[PDB]
């Protein structure tokens, strides 16, 4: 018989991405970034200096997801074999999120050979000038020192990558990361979670 | 020349504890360390407190308990690990 | 001079979402609705005859959050002293997903009185694949997996500003703040102790 | 009767190794589970079959090790606890 015809699913009921081959994707070495923090210690020195006529940091990472073998892979930057960050940074004072953050992918990574942002993943409030980082704002907390936000970061079907000489863009399969925070810390292990609301396309 | 201030509630914010004490008179509020559980980033109740003038930390020994902030009564101590260990073991309710 | 006003943003970059008092919010009773199975091991038993019968087991799942001291708290049925689980449960064969948690919903929530109560479901916020007739859950499905035992969804139901529910008999409601539950395996389980994160992306407002 | 069938990739799934015994014409498996790491779900690379056929266990025994599945020669043996140890010193 006749069948109707499937109503809109609303975008925050259903979200569909495209995924494609991790064999797709390559890189092309380039020139070697430092950090701007030189220390373990510099860093908070530098995040309460700024704090004070800045304010609150807030940072920005992409998750940039490609798949195999019909598994989700993340893709992290290592340095040394125990140090794996997302591709993002600190915004600058009044800069948009989504804008900032192709200025920092396209400045850690990109074609020099001549982004697309729709989806928020998470947020992540760090509130002394510590270590620890929390999904949430616990409830004495008022001016949290650094705001996170994530976005998943819709790769184009084919893609030419700039890792910088020190690093190696390696391609992390979900059961990497999950329940693995000594690996890969709180954020990033917790991506397999914040990625199965996702419903996704193996191309 | 620095003191504990406990008995506070979870949601007792760094902000609204100095709310308390400006309105003493004291106005030297040197930093605001709240004592926290790493895992989920719980305020302990106590938080340690610094101040420069080593009168008004009188001002407060006395004056602190008998307000109430969010219907508990403060217990400024001064600083000492037999307090801290005071504090530690009430965070266990 | 003028304040301009701050458009709205699309949907998939930041849901704001209206919490509310738990105060605002009123229990009551009903009857003592006890489990479809019972003792451990006999569950898996059902599952592989389901599993057989009607095929792959399909659970829903909603996360109801109010906000207390301005920070959310997810609504948990405890049962005993140390289970506690989202309001939900499995659907009947060829049924929508939604139409079937709201059926959960008021089936295990229901106001007595008067059932003219509607639930506001329009968020999905994670999945979970049970990949053997065992435990061990992970939300996604393992490559080396072609028909997995059971798939769970979880959706976010907006509460209304006040709205009166009902417990069954059996059962306490609690409100569990997100601290409680961050990394907090043992206490919650793997699912509802990942919920602070699946949260974390909500704009939150609390009246 | 059951037995191991393992050395094999961690996305070797199940239908597809199930395909690989329909080529030595059987369809007797009657059931499969696998061994996987509870922490992540992840194939430690083996499996026990349920197979309800003594006759053709032979065929799995004898043959398929010589089947190349996504590159590897499944490893068959019976089921025995001093077989077990040698697969899970594969994980590692």
């Amino acid at each position: 018989g006749n069948k109707y015809i499937q109503q809109t699913k609303p975008l925050t009921l259903e979200r569909t991405i495209n995924l494609y081959p991790l064999t797709n994707y390559t890189f092309g070495t380039k020139e070697p970034l430092y950090e701007k923090d030189s220390s373990v210690a510099a860093r908070f020195q530098r995040m309460r200096e700024e704090f004070d006529k800045i304010g609150m940091r807030r940072t920005v990472e992409g998750v940039l997801i490609v798949h195999e073998h019909r598994l989700p892979h993340v893709l992290l930057l290592q340095l040394g074999t125990t140090f794996f960050k997302l591709p993002g940074g600190e915004l600058n004072p009044g800069e948009d999120e989504v804008e900032g953050l192709k200025r920092l992918m396209t400045e850690i990574l990109g074609r020099q050979d001549g982004w697309v942002i729709d989806d928020c993943i998470g947020n992540w409030w760090r509130p002394n000038f510590e270590p620890p980082q929390y999904p949430y704002i616990p409830a004495h907390i008022t001016k949290p020192k650094e705001h996170k936000k994530l976005f998943l970061v819709q790769l184009q079907e084919k893609a030419l990558f700039a890792v910088p000489k020190n690093y190696k863009l390696v391609a992390a399969p979900l059961f990497e990361l999950y329940d693995n925070a000594p690996g890969y810390g709180p954020i990033i292990s917790s991506l397999p979670q914040l990625l199965s609301r996702f419903n996704f396309i193996y191309n | 020349i620095a003191l504990y201030i406990g008995n506070l509630t979870w949601w007792t914010t760094d902000e609204d504890l100095t709310e308390a004490v400006h309105s003493l008179g004291v106005n030297d509020i040197l930093e605001i360390k709240f004592f926290e559980n790493r895992a989920n980033g719980q305020s302990k109740g106590f938080a340690l407190v610094g101040v420069g003038s080593e009168a008004s930390s009188k001002k407060l020994m006395d004056l602190l308990p008998k307000r109430e902030l969010h219907g508990q009564n403060p217990v400024v101590t001064p600083v000492n690990k037999q307090f801290l260990s005071q504090f530690e073991m009430q965070s266990r309710k």
